[PDB]
């Protein structure tokens, strides 16, 4: 029935589907980089470009790069700090599965209109599952936004520069050639907020439908 | 500085771990089976009950493997000559515990299966008394693992 | 007092700790569930194999066995000789181990193992459940694990037999035997407690009162217990848990 | 709360002989009333129902004869229902014959 | 690395609320006493097991012995 | 009829348990990247240049078990077909 | 301490079973490794359900039985009673 | 300065602590096991009452094992050769005492089991002699514990 | 640096590995063979199917033979003075394991043919009881394959 499709009740399900996939397609697909230069007292030991790349799952505690050791021209390994997959992976998987549920609900509105109207059962379970998923999204998105802020404070070059004894040596001064960029993650969290608002509004409209 | 062929106490331990156990389980099966040949003369329906003590007799051989394989894997050449002694002690301990369990299991499973071939009620006591033989073998394996890991 | 209702739960727990594995527990719960789903068909079917009949009659026993077996497989952190990793092994930081005066340790490590030291000032933290999987791959696991397993077994045995000794009092109360209380339950339970409860609180006291800052010349549980039992109280050679304990 | 054995009391049934047959019939149908013998120093012959038991047992042996004949004949022998109502007249002797 | 008070409080409330709220919910059936004894026994036993396990894991005395290949792998892997 | 369930129910149950085991181990080989804490064994002699070759090896290792998974799946299917010969 | 004893026994048995059977099925070889691993894990499964589930499980049941019978029932389960046999025609099936 | 080859004492000491006790254990389930088989053949109703000596054999196994593990966990490579020797002596004493207890418990358990069936008045005396066997085991255990911390 | 007279540890290992198993197989063929010789009188139809324990004692001896040939394959004069000791332990272990397995198999198979003759139903149960002893001999093989290749 085209009337059921024309009703905003299922059109908002379509909107949720689209903007949920748009959200979690970019939440866990952003990448960036930042480069470092070492001003060694010995020019033979000095560096100018030291590429460091970050991407989802954003396990900084498992990422490393090699920089000069400032001693006899050697090098050393530098492991970044931060386990931010504990929120990012959880939120991404959460968004994926609840978006699959959104596809299921849209399918319920499309073909199973008869069972949807049968004893009003479809609205009951859809509303309950949607409320559960909305609360789950609130928790996961808030935790992941706090993790994004933690990543932001973690991307400051001066922290890693001051933490390294070789950079604290006189005459060996490491300055960040290129700073990282994280705009796509801001777009991602904006999409997440939009998804949450959409689903809250649809919860209101579904509760109106039930009564 | 380690004296010559230093591992040999522990290698003889790996031997003794299953040597005496092979003697023991062999003893246990040795009298049990000759018993069974007589039990099934007059009550062939208990050919299933005949298998009860023997599956449990297999555990002595299992224990003989337990430390033997462990030390066949964990052996090396540069040994301080004291862990070698510990392994010798563990092996001979579990082995003679295998002898003890074998002796008890053979004779007691024998007698109990006679008394089950006559009185079916005896079965419960047969199993109950059988318990303590594997408790003994367990005690042997306890000390053997402690010495193999201390 | 019928002991069966209490056994219904005691016995699964003791068989679980005697069969402390996750995967095996799963397999034999699957077996028990296959018995229970096939209840009606098996009931209307002759089975001369008396072993099958005896295991089937107590099939719900097997279900309880397997449920507790699964629970203990989880707490012991074992499943076919493998520990479960929730990635909560936050105790030993390895780059910080390099930072802790271990410089180019791998050069020696090509032939040795270099056990991690205690309290480097930079380690610390428990595991979310059971044992840390780092011990599942360690060589000192034998010394580390078996000791508190021993002490654990002592603890569980004490609590169980305490419960039994209380059941004896309940019998005495029912059958009106004041002699079995004044000269019976009360004196014997205080007899047992005055040794074993003290042992328990001493065990926990050491577990929560001595750390690796005092590892060098630390106390010993068995030595102190022997000192108690033999009325021997040497001045030195054994760090004293607390003043006035003699 | 402490679970112990159900209370047991024993109960003396005094009733007519024919009514005792009918009540024992009802209790055989029910099956919750253990009967204790009160005259253990009396053998089967003095209990005066020995002939009834002997006749029933001879009947049953003949029933097993007919049973094995039926097994040789391969009859499905359903034995589904109508069994537990167990009527109790005296004409059963004629049916036995 | 993990506050001990957190799992402490979590499982204290969990097992305690189960064990204490058991009897005040069971209907008065033929086996009310039996099932309340069942749940309380299960709760206390499992609870005590976890407590002794975690407290044994608390306050270590020595680290784990690891291979040098394991040192390489954990170096490159994480913490 | 042919190959009745009296001899094939064991095949059904063992095939089911084998496939569940194999997909579990495979996901622990591939997604977990065969964490050496959970799976120590490997076959490498020279890895001083970095862990990249072992990361590549994880793929082949996780491939090694899905073959057995497919074998158990087809075995269970044919055993079920035999059972349905009633 | 039989608790400790059997717990260690199971743990070490499982560890040995892992170190000997499923350990040797892992190899650098791509296809032959998996083909061998097939039958290796078949034997693994058979032995696993044999030695630990059946025998050690029975021993565990048995040790717990002894523990409940001696270590527990001796203190409070004193004396005995007469097994009540409420008369009932239980030969409906017989 | 500590003389080498000292641990031949203690490593063998734990083993010997449990060896002869294990032999005594296998003896204690043996003869009384047969007697209980016969007396449950003739009458099954006292089958439960006849298990006490088997428990006593288990207790002698405890007597051996506790000292065995106490010696095992009290070990090292650089021993002063004094305590290690004491552990050896303690192990020999406790093992031999456990063996004596095993012999006594097996023989007396069989005799009293075959006795109580005919004359019930012998059961209490049987139990008394079982206590005496346990006291022998405890005597050995006492000297072992004294030597474990001297 | 290898001490003189080192290879005998391996050589005498390979020597014992099959020789002690051959003593076992001699007993295995002796006992059950005599029993079958007795039992042909009343049931000539069971003569061929009573061969089973004899074949099995054959494989018991094959165990020791395999270990003995393996050690010979790995035999060398330039031994490190540790591998030869592992060969010694392996050979001694497997040889006496075959010894015990063959003895037990002979007597149990003898009694089993007695039992099968008096009652045909025992034919399968006794076979299984014999399989147990073969598994024990196989464990004796197992440890010796681990050590002689280590």
């Amino acid at each position: 029935q085209f009337r059921v499709v024309k009703e905003p009740l299922g059109f908002v399900k379509v909107l949720q589907w689209v903007f949920a996939i748009f959200a979690f397609a970019t939440c866990g697909s952003y990448t960036g980089e930042l480069r470092l230069s070492v001003e060694c007292a010995n020019k033979t030991e000095s560096a100018l470009n030291i590429e460091v790349e970050f991407e989802y799952p954003f396990r900084l505690h498992q990422v490393y790069f090699d920089a000069p050791s400032c001693v006899k021209g050697g090098t050393t390994k530098i492991f970044l700090v931060g386990d931010y997959s504990s929120s990012a992976e959880f939120f991404v998987t959460v968004a994926v599965f609840a978006f699959l549920y959104s596809m299921g609900a849209l399918a319920t509105y499309i073909f199973l209109q008869n069972k949807y109207r049968e004893n009003n059962k479809g609205p009951m379970m859809d509303f309950l599952a949607t409320a559960v998923f909305a609360f789950m999204w609130l928790v996961s998105s808030s935790a992941w936004a706090k993790g994004l802020s933690d990543v932001k404070m973690a991307t400051d070059p001066e922290n890693i520069i001051k933490e390294m004894p070789m950079c604290r040596q006189t005459g060996n001064t490491c300055k960040e050639l290129r700073d990282p960029v994280t705009s796509g993650l801001n777009t991602s969290v904006v999409f997440g907020f939009l998804n949450l608002v959409l689903w809250v509004g649809n919860l209101w409209f579904v509760f109106k439908e039930t009564g | 500085n380690n004296p010559e062929y230093s591992s040999f106490f522990g290698v003889m331990g790996a031997s003794s771990a299953m040597v005496f156990s092979a003697m023991g389980a062999a003893y246990g099966t040795a009298k049990s089976g000759t018993g069974i040949a007589a039990m099934s003369v007059m009550r062939p329906e208990l050919i299933m009950k005949s298998i009860i003590p023997v599956v449990m007799a297999g555990i002595i051989a299992i224990y003989g493997l337990v430390v033997a394989v462990l030390i066949a894997n964990s052996l090396t050449d540069g040994i301080t000559l004291y862990r070698s002694f510990l392994q010798l002690g563990a092996g001979l301990s579990v082995g003679l515990s295998g002898l003890a369990a074998g002796f008890a299991i053979g004779i007691v499973g024998d007698a109990g299966v006679r008394g089950t071939a006559q009185q079916p009620r005896l079965f419960v006591g047969m199993i109950l008394i059988l318990i303590f033989a594997e408790v003994l073998g367990l005690y042997g394996l306890i000390v053997a693992l402690i010495l193999s890991t201390k | 007092i019928n002991p069966a209702p209490y056994t219904v739960i005691t016995f699964p727990f003791l068989f679980a700790v005697m069969f402390g594995d996750f995967g095996h527990g799963i397999l034999m719960t699957l077996f028990a569930v296959w018995m229970v789903l096939r209840e009606s068909r098996i009931l209307s079917q002759k089975h001369e194999n008396e072993m099958f009949s005896m295991v089937f009659s107590g099939r719900y026993i097997i279900l309880l066995m397997g449920l507790f077996s699964i629970y203990t497989g989880l707490i012991y952190n074992d499943c076919f000789s493998k520990s479960l990793n929730i990635f909560g092994s936050s105790w030993s930081v390895r780059p910080m181990f390099t930072q802790g005066n271990w410089t180019e340790e791998t050069l020696l490590g090509s032939s040795v193992l270099q056990l991690n030291p205690a309290i480097p000032g930079v380690f610390g933290g428990p595991y979310p459940f059971g044992i840390d999987p780092i011990w599942n791959i360690a060589t000192n696991k034998l010394t580390f694990l078996n000791s508190f397993k021993m002490k654990m077994s002592v603890i569980l045995g004490i609590i169980h037999m305490l419960f039994g000794v209380s059941l004896s009092l309940f019998n005495h109360i029912y059958f009106k035997k004041p002699l079995n209380i004044y000269f019976g339950f009360i004196p014997e339970i205080i007899f047992m407690s005055s040794l074993f409860g003290y042992l328990v609180i001493l065990i926990f006291y050491k577990w929560t009162a001595y750390d690796a800052h005092s590892s060098r010349n630390a106390p010993s549980l068995l030595i102190h217990f022997i000192n108690m039992f033999l009325f021997s109280y040497p001045e030195s050679g054994n760090a004293m848990l607390y003043s006035g304990q003699k | 709360e402490l679970f112990r054995s159900e209370e047991m009391t024993l109960a003396q049934l005094f009733l007519q002989s024919e009514a005792a047959y009918c009540c024992v019939s009802e209790l055989g149908e029910l099956g919750k009333v253990q009967f204790r013998d009160l005259n253990p120093d009396v053998n089967v012959f003095q209990r005066k129902f020995v002939n009834e038991v002997r006749r029933c047992e001879e009947m049953d042996r003949k029933l097993r004869f007919v049973e094995k004949e039926i097994r040789k004949a391969n009859i499905p022998i359903m034995d589904t229902g109508e069994n537990p109502e167990v009527p109790f007249p005296r004409d059963m002797i004629d049916l036995e014959a | 690395a993990h506050s001990f008070a957190l799992p402490v409080i979590i499982f204290t409330t969990f097992w305690g609320l189960i064990g204490i709220a058991g009897p005040w919910f069971v209907p008065k059936g033929p086996n009310r006493g039996v099932i309340i004894t069942m749940l309380v026994a299960t709760a206390v036993c499992c609870y005590l097991f976890w407590l002794i396990a975690i407290l044994a894991q608390l306050n270590p005395l020595f680290g784990p012995q690891l291979k040098n290949e394991t040192i390489w792998y954990v170096r490159f892997l994480w913490e | 009829l042919c190959c009745g369930p009296k001899l094939a129910a064991c095949g059904i149950v063992l095939s089911a348990w084998g496939v569940i085991m194999l997909i579990m181990l495979g996901i622990f080989f591939n997604v977990h990247s065969a964490v050496l804490i959970e799976d120590v064994p490997f076959t490498e002699k020279d890895f001083e240049n970095g862990p990249q070759n072992i990361y590549n090896l994880y793929e082949q290792v996780s491939y090694n078990c899905f073959i057995a998974a497919g074998l158990y799946l087809l075995l269970g299917g044919f055993s079920f077909c035999q059972v349905r010969l009633n | 301490l039989r608790l400790w004893a059997l717990s260690l026994a199971h743990a070490q048995l499982s560890e040995v079973l892992w170190t000997m059977v499923i350990h040797i099925g892992l190899h650098v070889r791509s296809l032959a490794g998996g083909l061998g691993l097939f039958f290796i894990f078949a034997a693994f499964a058979t032995l696993t359900v044999a030695i630990l589930l059946i025998m050690e499980g029975l021993s565990a049941f048995l040790h717990a039985l002894r523990l409940h019978w001696v270590e527990f029932q001796n203190k409070f389960y004193t004396g005995t009673g007469f097994k009540f046999l409420p008369f009932s025609f239980e030969h409906i099936r017989e």
